[PDB]
């Protein structure tokens, strides 16, 4: 999931403890709006990382798939006063 | 910072560095200040403070009211010292001190956040310190005329200005002409503990007297009691320390005897040894018998018999009051009670006070104790007369020790922020800011009086200023006509020594305050 | 100098700027600022003044020796050096009394 | 027995707390002010670092609770979009304000009459500098930009080159230059694009004479560089027909659907041929490019880029002197690209910058513009001299809008904060002290810059107001009010001839603003903190 | 509760304190891998794969940090690669040295501005010197070249098969070379790829005069080799596909559902014979080919690929000289790429890979690594991409500069002799950001396991002579050598790229009194 | 109103001055009179209705459920199981009337309570709880002396 959140930043890969939160360990979850979409637990039964984007693709769950400039260009967005020629 | 393999220091040290820990310091004094500032002056008010147990203290006194308050902030707990301080020294100013060292310490944060080197306002506040020691000593009024009555009003002008800030304030003529006929009678080292004071629920507080003796509580009387006389016209007072009761003649004491006529004169032996001592204790000619050890109920029917009065279980400092009023000697062995250990009074008395029965020695002309019998309706009402009380016995003796007078309602310190200020207009500048700054800090205690008092405290500031400018020593607050006064023509008076201690402890705290740059605390040890 | 404000373990509250006193209130764990502290309470014990002297001059030395050890330098050479400086160091310091 | 569901704290308690919350935000950038200012470094729970010394940058990225310090914070802000310099200054000042109001208040003096003394004492300092303490840049020339540049770039990751910033600003904002009507001479800052880019030395930033773009030409078979170019600019993709959802096709006879598919496509290539039979060499357009019409660009041997910002287009066309077509569609109902629409700019290239390449569109004529491609070491060093050059770039813009400056260094505190003090002694019993507090609070800027170089702050501060009062007292020695700090050397000196200037526009909308934000935070007597 | 609860924030010296020591940890890590006697480094990433090198960047890049000063250095090693693709190692030191000096002076009461200035000042200064001791080069000579690709690959794997990786680097950095409308271009990135099969032999590994890509034919019975194919590129599909336009269709008569498959095999044929009018034998597409349509291309005896990435297809393009066309009926006969002299599908291992090989005049090449595994392949094609850095540097800059620690003393002993004449405050920063170049020579005298304060006398007592810039240290046997007998010269650009790149990240880095974290994006 | 102060530092860094300062409470100026003086009304309201030959009594459980029916005020307030500091103060007046005295011990805690309820308004116009203190012992002075006045001898 590190490797694909460089494919895909739009999503939000993060991690949680399952007692920040006992069979609940011994024996993820995807949201998109609010609510729960995906609901596939214990993975490794069903590796790399294209296995996963695969698997995750097939059910039409991750969202389809850019130049690297040079850094970044944004500076601000607000009244720019426009480059007005003359008069 | 780095996670540093081996760390130098415990993990979870805390250390402060910098300006922002003395200005945090600063401000933590301001806090100790500010929860005592309202307890100052005429109207001031009182603070009730509930400990864990649910015990509640009530008081007016800064020193209580700092010391029950679970200060913690190492910066702080320095106003309590001082606080305490004060009142070990002098017994008075309590909230004086803390309100000047937490006056100056805000007074010259604006200097410290501006980088200023804390060993010059260290030499500031030293110098400032000593130039007002010296003029309190200089302007000082005494009176070189060992005048009886003249030495009298002092005293009880005294006690009247140290008195009229409490619940007690109303009858403050009655406390203080008490407190002052109290302490004349002490000796020479007007020792507290030849001034007993004895609190009795019920009663209002003019309701309240002042022995001229000794007199304490009924202590568990026995059976046989209530057939003694309660009233002796002129007894004398056989003071003892002496369990008379039939007992173990010692603890590894033990009989051997192998026959009855021996068992007889044993048991007839005990009786005989306690019959000897209480018949040497009825033929000195005493009456009224008072005994640091238990005296056992057939003693007391003994002396019953012989209309005689005893009392056992007394406490020692109400027997040493006891010597010391009539003129006798505590005795721990009963064979030579001569007419020089007995002790002699002109009426002795069982009254009943509020529920409670209590012994009166009274008539003594040669006491050299008192004793108090506060009356109130309240526990925590005769706790708080009792500390006022005290601080005004505190005045008085300091007084006695030199009779040197200043009058109050902040006219001592305008004088002095006065001469401090024309002081540091004539010096190169570094020094002047600094020195104009304790000046004007030592404007404080007026404004809080006036602001307790809820007047306009700027305008009672500017005239006083004016007026001391214009020539003018002892005016301050007027707190009942709004305005000012001569406080020395209105016998608002207060011992020198009190401001003295005052300004140095304050001074003193002021500058520890300062001279500190880093705090470092080490983690707890068994938590638990 | 300032004054340090050091809360021992038992919340005693100690201000001071004698540097014996405030190494043996704070609690040191590094094993070489333990042995500093050691000789500091040495000297304290033999003499009775010149305990922070000792801690400069301890860190000092030992900051100046890990810039010669990085410089090329190795160990003994500069334990060598120091050694024999300090013999001329007791040598000088005779002569400079007044 | 007020049964609300809430903290209310009221009276000195609240009063305490708004102060304290204040000086908590203005003690967090304090060490940011002026020459010896030191920069911040900013770590989000990400992990991104923001290395920044602009204060209105610090207050936004905090995170902040409590109201009477988001205040501030968004006084910071709008202090920042109506000046763009003294973000930290005017936060300083309010906080200074406040503190001080609050004290005046504890000595039992009315609020009321605090801030009617805080506005009496605001706009006379305003008057003061407006009559007193401003310098015409008419005489000076252009020397007095380059000094604000300086100044302005002072304190910040591009100070020391700033010999050659402040060079590189004036020129950028000369080429932008532009009158509107009423004869009005405008400097539309923030139409200079600047462009970021790791790599070379700071001194190697280049200052574009024409415009950049961070875009590259959309397929690999075009040229990359044009000589005589002729921009068109279009707001439309160009990509393969597609009918709209109110039209549907409904095939019956099968031999008309590859006519259909035919024209689905023709429709575009007849538009490109339109386009580029006009005469055109460079096309930008918002919108996508598909692989036919790139092919039809690498064709024509032409310029084809995609995806161009709509306000870099914007700028593109307004300095080319072409016009912006969302449609091929004249007033006669047809389907037409005229050749007055072109654009011309004397050189259009595609040039490589630290393995990265950027188009740029050089030397257009009708207009000048202008753009900045810096060179730093990093990501973070960039952004620094991004934030530092739009400061320069606002203050050269307020310097030649209104031609007056004031003296920098703390010289406008010193004069104003003895100005004010001597004045309160003519109005008012209370509000003179209400007054005399500001005059005294206006000092803080000078004992700050004192304080962050480590120097003598008061006996500095005593020395300035020495001679400020020297200049108001005496009529003979006025040339003294431009006797500001000199950090470098911790003494004295005349600010106006070491060429240490600002837009007298700053300092006036610092005031106002801490002005009113100090009246709107002592407003408040009473909190009520109902609970979520 | 002013600020958020998680914001915590520390200042004052404590900071500058942390800040430098990250540096110098950062510093450290790579430390032991300059210099010709440098040892290797297994990286393990997260990911599962071994990262086995001794170049910095990479070393640096699989590394994660939490202190903002250390990304500061990692941000550098990074810029410092992509500028140039050389020096990584040498600027990492370099910073570590100079914010290790400038805490020096921050430790006493010098404020960080007047050390940021002298250490502006002694930038300037050195580049200056840097400039003076520079030597010409002439580009046409390829014996220089490949000494200065020599030179700059002793220090990796690689160097074992030294003049194989030289004359390869060479070779295609000269071919990807292009100019166009008056504008040159080296651009390595794009073209000039390097392809790693493993297995065989390095000493197999060669540049190819043209491109290689993992694609095998359609259909078995096309030609797996061509003489002289013409080739044609194209984007578009080869198979019929739906419109963007809903065009659903209503069938009543009998014949029309066989008539509408007619038609889209007639289109298949139409498109198909459109493409055989050029008369090509080998069609490439980035997109599918149906097999209607390979019927009717191999009816006229042509061999098409289909799935070819676009960049390859962008890399064949500028190998044989064709242009990608997206219509095949505009297809003009320029578009046609005549010009390559061979094409071969071959068997390599298991896999089937396609070979234009024989290009007269490629703007594009393919190199083919052959190695024993693909840890020792990526090491190389690191080596080798190193090597076409320097290579297009020199090309772009023909400057040179003697290496070794030469041009460090030189540049010192120079700042050194200019800071006389100071006078001023500031002149001890100065003077000890300009002894701080030393390091280098230090630090390869350290790698190479002599003595290094007797070394370090020696240099800088023959450095204060006069003719003298070019003596260095031989990082492989610990001597004095002269560089302009040994050989070891290095980029101008490079050396101006480390200067600039250190000198500014310890003035970021000076520039930081406070650190205040915890607080969320907002945004 | 409660829990201390909320600051926590001027600069960022703890700042503890009593120990346990989150867990403590503390009331400020008038509205501790005003609470004072509530909970003291409360407490004279309930005993007032035990006044006089139609008073009522008041039947007290004690914390073992022993049962408890009583008239004497004293008696009332004692048993009573109070936690406000001021209604603790009520219960030792009238325990300090049963003890100086032994009856009226219902009309001192009645009188308390009509006296602070007073004093409410009086403190709601801006005048100074000790001013009102102040006119209270001056009243009660004058009703002492006209007690004095006005009463009669027995045998
Ligand atoms: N009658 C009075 N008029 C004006 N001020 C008075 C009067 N009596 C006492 N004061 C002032 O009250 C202050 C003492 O208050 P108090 O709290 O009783 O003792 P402390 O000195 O411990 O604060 C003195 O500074 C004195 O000036
Ligand atoms: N060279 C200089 N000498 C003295 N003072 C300067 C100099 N440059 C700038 N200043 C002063 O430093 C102050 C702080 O500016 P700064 O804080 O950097 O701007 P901002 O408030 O926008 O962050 C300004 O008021 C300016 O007058
Ligand atoms: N044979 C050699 N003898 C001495 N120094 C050398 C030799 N080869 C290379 N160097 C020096 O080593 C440095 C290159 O070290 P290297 O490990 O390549 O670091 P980087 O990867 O950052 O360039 C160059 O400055 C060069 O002068
Ligand atoms: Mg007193
Ligand atoms: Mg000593
Ligand atoms: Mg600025
Ligand atoms: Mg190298
Ligand atoms: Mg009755």
């Amino acid at each position: 999931m590190i490797c694909l959140a460089a494919e895909y930043p739009a999503v939000k890969f993060c991690k949680v403890k399952s007692s920040v939160i006992s069979q609940f360990t011994r024996n993820l979850l995807i949201y998109k709006g609010g609510e729960l979409i995906g609901n596939f637990v214990r993975v490794t039964d069903q590796f790399f990382a294209v296995d996963l984007e695969a698997f995750l693709q097939e059910f039409g769950l991750l969202p389809e798939k850019l130049v690297l400039t040079s850094v970044r260009n944004s500076a601000t967005c607000h009244s720019e006063d426009s480059d007005l020629e003359i008069d | 910072m780095m996670p540093t393999p081996v760390i130098l220091l415990k993990e979870g040290t805390d250390s402060s560095q910098g300006i922002p820990q003395l200005v945090s310091n600063i401000s933590a004094c301001q806090v100790i200040a500010e929860a005592v500032r309202t307890t100052l002056g005429p109207r001031g008010m009182d603070k009730l403070i509930v400990d864990g147990r649910g015990k509640a203290t009530i008081s007016n006194d800064g020193a209580t009211i700092l010391k029950l308050l679970d200060v913690v902030h190492p910066a702080a707990k320095t106003l309590v010292d001082i606080a305490k301080s004060q009142d070990a020294e002098v017994g008075d100013g309590t909230t004086s001190v803390t309100l000047l060292a937490a006056e100056f310490l805000k007074q010259v944060k604006p200097y410290v956040e501006e980088g200023l080197h804390p060993q010059i306002i260290i030499r500031a506040f030293r110098t400032a310190t000593q130039l007002a020691v010296n003029k309190i000593k200089e302007i000082a009024v005494t009176v070189k005329k060992a005048d009886k009555v003249e030495q009298r009003k002092l005293l009880e002008k005294c006690a009247m200005t140290a008195l009229s800030s409490k619940l007690i304030s109303q009858q403050k003529a009655f406390f203080a002409k008490m407190v002052v006929d109290a302490v004349m009678m002490l000796d020479d080292l007007l020792q507290l503990k030849m001034i007993g004071i004895k609190k009795v629920q019920g009663g209002a507080l003019e309701d309240s007297q002042l022995v001229a003796g000794v007199a304490f509580k009924k202590t568990f009387s026995y059976a046989g009691f209530e057939m003694q006389p309660k009233k002796y016209h002129n007894p004398k007072i056989a003071l003892l320390n002496v369990e008379l009761e039939l007992k173990a003649e010692k603890d590894n004491a033990e009989i051997r005897v192998h026959t009855v006529e021996d068992y007889q004169a044993i048991v007839d032996a005990e009786w005989n040894i306690l019959y000897d001592k209480l018949e040497k204790i009825h033929h000195s000619g005493a009456k009224v018998v008072l005994s640091k050890l238990p005296i056992g109920d057939v003693a007391t029917q003994y002396f019953a018999d012989r209309d005689m009065f005893c009392a056992g279980r007394v406490p020692e400092e109400d027997l040493k009051r006891t010597m010391m009023a009539c003129g006798g000697s505590i005795q721990t062995s009963v064979n030579a009670l001569s007419a020089d250990v007995l002790g002699r009074c002109q009426v002795f008395e069982e009254t009943q006070i509020g529920g409670e029965r209590y012994n009166f020695f009274t008539g003594c002309p040669k006491a050299k104790t008192c004793t108090f019998i506060l009356r109130g309706g309240a526990e925590q009402f005769m706790e708080e007369t009792e500390r006022s009380l005290h601080d005004a016995i505190m005045i008085v003796r300091r007084a006695i020790k030199n009779d040197s007078v200043v009058a109050g309602g902040g006219a001592i310190e305008m004088e002095l922020s006065k001469y401090l200020r024309d002081y540091s207009r004539t010096i190169p500048g570094k020094q002047q800011l600094l020195i104009g700054a304790y000046a004007k800090a030592l404007e404080i205690i007026p404004r809080q009086l006036c602001d307790n008092a809820g007047f306009d405290a700027t305008n009672i500031l500017n005239k006083l200023r004016a007026r001391h400018a214009q020539g003018g020593t002892w005016y301050g607050v007027d707190i009942n006509n709004e305005d000012i006064a001569d406080n020395f023509e209105a016998f608002v008076w207060e011992p020198a020594m009190v401001r003295i201690n005052a300004l140095t402890a304050a001074s003193e705290a002021a500058c520890l305050i300062v001279s500190v740059d880093e705090t470092i605390k080490n983690p707890r040890s068994t938590v638990d | 100098g300032m004054n340090k404000m050091v809360i021992n373990h038992l919340e005693k509250l100690f201000v001071t700027n004698d540097a014996a006193t405030i190494l043996r209130e704070l609690e040191v764990q590094h094993p070489a600022a333990k042995m500093i502290v050691m000789a500091s309470h040495m000297q304290e014990q033999e003499v009775g003044d010149g305990t922070n002297f000792v801690l400069v001059f301890a860190g000092a030395l030992l900051e100046l020796a890990e810039e010669l050890l990085r410089i090329g330098l190795s160990v003994s050479e500069v334990i060598e050096g120091y050694e024999i400086a300090c013999r001329k160091a007791h040598e000088i310091l005779p002569n400079l009394v007044c | 027995p007020l049964s609300v569901f809430g903290d209310r704290s009221t009276g000195e308690t609240i009063r305490s707390q708004n102060v304290m919350a204040a000086a908590s935000i203005a003690n967090i950038v304090k060490s940011s002010l002026g020459p010896v200012g030191l920069d911040k470094m900013l770590v989000d729970d990400i992990g991104d670092v923001t290395i920044t010394n602009d204060g209105a940058t610090i207050l936004k990225l905090l995170e902040v609770e409590h109201p009477a310090a988001k205040v501030l914070c968004e006084l910071a802000d709008l202090q920042d979009k109506e000046v763009g310099d003294g973000t930290t200054s005017v936060v300083i000042i309010a906080a200074e304000l406040l503190k001080n109001a609050d004290e005046l208040v504890k000595q039992k003096i009315h609020p009321t009459s605090v801030i009617s003394g805080y506005r009496l004492a605001c706009k006379e300092a305003v008057r003061y500098i407006n009559e007193n303490l401003i310098v015409n840049t008419d005489e000076l020339g252009r020397d007095c930009l380059i000094n604000a540049a300086k100044t302005s770039m002072s304190s910040k990751i591009i100070g020391i080159n700033g010999d050659f910033f402040a060079n590189m600003v004036v020129d950028a904002v000369l080429a932008i230059k532009y009158t509107d009507i009423r004869g009005q001479p405008r400097y539309p800052v923030n139409s200079v694009n600047i462009l970021k880019a790791h790599g070379r030395s700071q001194m190697e930033s280049m200052l574009i004479s024409g415009y950049a773009l961070n875009c590259v030409v959309g397929s690999q078979g075009m040229p990359k560089r044009i000589v005589n170019a002729k921009i068109a600019c279009l707001d439309f993709s160009l990509q393969k027909t597609k009918m709209k959802l109110g039209v549907q096709v409904v095939i019956t006879d099968p031999e008309k659907l590859d006519q259909i598919r035919q024209r689905e496509s023709d429709i575009t290539k007849e538009r490109i041929q339109k386009i580029l039979a006009t005469g055109a060499n460079v096309i930008l357009t918002t919108g996508g490019i598909d692989d036919m019409c790139l092919k039809y660009f690498v064709e024509a041997g032409a310029m084809a880029v995609r995806r161009v910002l709509k306000r870099d287009l914007k700028r593109i066309a307004k300095a080319s002197g072409a016009t912006i077509l969302s449609t091929l569609a004249n007033l006669e109902g047809e389907e037409t690209f005229e050749a007055a629409m072109l654009g011309q700019a004397e050189e259009v290239v595609q040039e490589r910058i630290c393995d990265d390449e950027l188009i740029l569109i050089k030397n257009t004529k009708a207009r000048t513009s202008a753009s900045i491609i810096l060179r730093g070491a990093n990501d973070f060093m960039c952004d620094e001299m991004e934030r530092s050059l739009h400061d320069a770039l606002c203050v050269v813009k307020r310097v030649l809008e209104s031609k007056s400056v004031v003296p920098g260094g703390g010289a406008v505190e010193a004069a104003l904060s003895i100005y004010l003090e001597n004045y309160a002694t003519s109005m008012g019993s209370r509000e003179q002290l209400a007054i005399a507090e500001f005059a005294r609070s206006l000092l803080v800027i000078p004992n700050t810059l004192a304080v962050n170089a480590a120097q003598d702050s008061t006996d500095l501060v005593a020395k300035l107001r020495a001679f400020h009062n020297e200049a108001q007292v005496n009529p003979e020695r006025k040339n003294l009010k431009w006797i500001g700090l000199d950090l470098s050397n911790g003494k004295p000196r005349d600010n106006k001839q070491a060429g240490v200037f600002e837009p007298t526009i700053v300092k006036v909308k610092s005031l106002k603003f801490a002005t009113e934000a100090a009246i709107t935070i002592l407003r408040i007597d009473d909190l009520i903190k109902l609970h979520p | 509760l002013v600020l958020s609860q998680n914001t915590k924030r520390e200042s004052g010296r404590k900071v500058q304190s942390g800040n430098i020591n990250a540096a110098k940890t950062i510093a450290d890590i790579i430390r032991t891998c300059l210099g010709p006697k440098s040892m290797m480094k297994m990286l393990l990433d997260p990911m599962g794969g071994i990262v086995m090198t001794n170049d910095g960047n990479a070393i640096l890049r699989e590394i994660q940090v939490q202190h903002p000063a250390a990304k500061s250095m990692i941000e550098i090693s990074r810029t410092q690669d992509e500028e140039v693709g050389d020096g990584t190692t040498s600027v990492i030191i370099l910073a570590g040295e100079m914010l290790s000096v400038a805490e020096h002076f921050l430790e006493q009461q010098m404020h960080p501005t007047v050390v940021i200035s002298a250490y502006r000042k002694a930038l300037d200064d050195m580049i200056s010197t840097l400039k003076k001791i520079s030597i010409p080069v002439d580009i046409s000579d390829s014996d220089m070249m490949l000494n200065i690709i020599n030179s700059s690959i002793t220090t990796k794997a690689i160097s074992r098969w030294s003049s194989l990786a030289c004359n390869i680097a060479l070779d295609a950095v000269k071919m990807v070379q292009f100019e166009e409308n008056g504008r040159k271009e080296i651009d390595i990135k794009k073209y000039a790829r390097v392809e790693k099969i493993p297995g065989g032999i390095i000493e197999d590994s060669c540049v190819l005069r043209g491109v290689m890509i993992n694609k095998d034919v359609t259909h078995p019975r096309m030609r797996r080799y061509i003489k002289n194919p013409r080739i044609v590129l194209l984007d578009s599909s080869l198979e019929y596909k739906k419109g963007e336009s809903q065009t659903d269709i209503e069938i009543t008569r009998e014949e029309d559902f066989t008539r509408i498959l007619q038609m889209e095999e007639e289109y298949i044929q139409q498109l198909c014979e459109d493409i055989i009018q050029l008369k090509p034998d080998v069609v490439i597409t980035e997109k599918g080919i149906s097999d209607l349509a390979q019927h009717y291309l191999m009816r006229a005896n042509i061999t098409a690929i289909r799935r070819v990435r676009k960049t390859d297809n962008n890399r064949i393009a500028r190998a044989c000289g064709a242009r990608i066309v997206s219509r095949p009926e505009e297809l003009r006969e320029d578009d046609v790429g005549t010009g390559a002299g061979l094409l071969e599908i071959k068997k390599i291992g298991d896999e089937y890979f396609t070979f234009i090989t024989d290009c007269k005049d490629p703007k594009a090449c393919t190199i083919l690594l052959r190695g024993a595994s693909k840890e020792i392949l990526s090491e190389v094609e690191r080596n080798l991409q190193d090597a076409m850095q320097v290579c297009r540097n020199v090309l772009l800059d023909p400057q040179l500069v003697p290496g070794g620690g030469a041009s460090e003393m030189a540049v010192a002993h120079a700042l050194t002799e200019k800071s006389k004449a100071m006078t001023g405050v500031e002149q001890w920063p100065y003077r000890a950001v300009a002894q701080a170049l030393e390091v280098i020579p230090r630090t390869l005298i350290q790698n190479c396991g002599a003595s290094t304060i007797r070394l370090l006398t020696s240099l800088r007592a023959k450095h204060t002579q006069e003719n003298c810039e070019t003596w260095g240290v031989n990082g492989e046997t610990g001597t004095l050598v002269d560089m302009k007998e040994l050989g070891i010269w290095e980029p101008l650009a490079v050396k101006l790229q480390t200067y600039k790149t250190a000198v500014e990240t310890a003035v970021l880095l000076l520039r930081i009194d406070d650190i205040v974290s915890g607080h969320k994006k907002k945004g | 109103a409660s829990m201390g102060t909320l600051a926590f530092d001027e600069y960022g860094r703890p700042f503890l001055i009593i120990k346990d300062q989150d867990r403590k409470s503390r009331l400020m100026g008038l509205e501790a009179l005003k609470s004072h003086i509530m909970a003291a009304k409360a407490v004279a309201n309930t005993m007032r209705t035990s006044l006089g030959p139609n008073g009522l009594d008041k039947m007290m459980v004690d914390k073992d459920g022993d049962v408890t029916v009583t008239n004497d005020g004293a008696t009332i307030l004692s048993m009573m199981d109070v936690d406000h500091q001021i209604a603790k103060l009520m219960v030792e007046l009238s325990k300090s009337q049963d003890d100086e005295i032994g009856d009226g011990t219902t009309g001192v805690v009645v009188l308390a309570g009509a006296l602070l309820e007073e004093a409410e308004q009086l403190l709601d116009r801006g005048i100074h709880p000790i001013r009102i203190a102040d006119g209270y012992e001056q009243a009660a002075r004058v009703a002492i002396e006209h007690l004095d006045k006005i009463s009669d001898s027995v045998l």
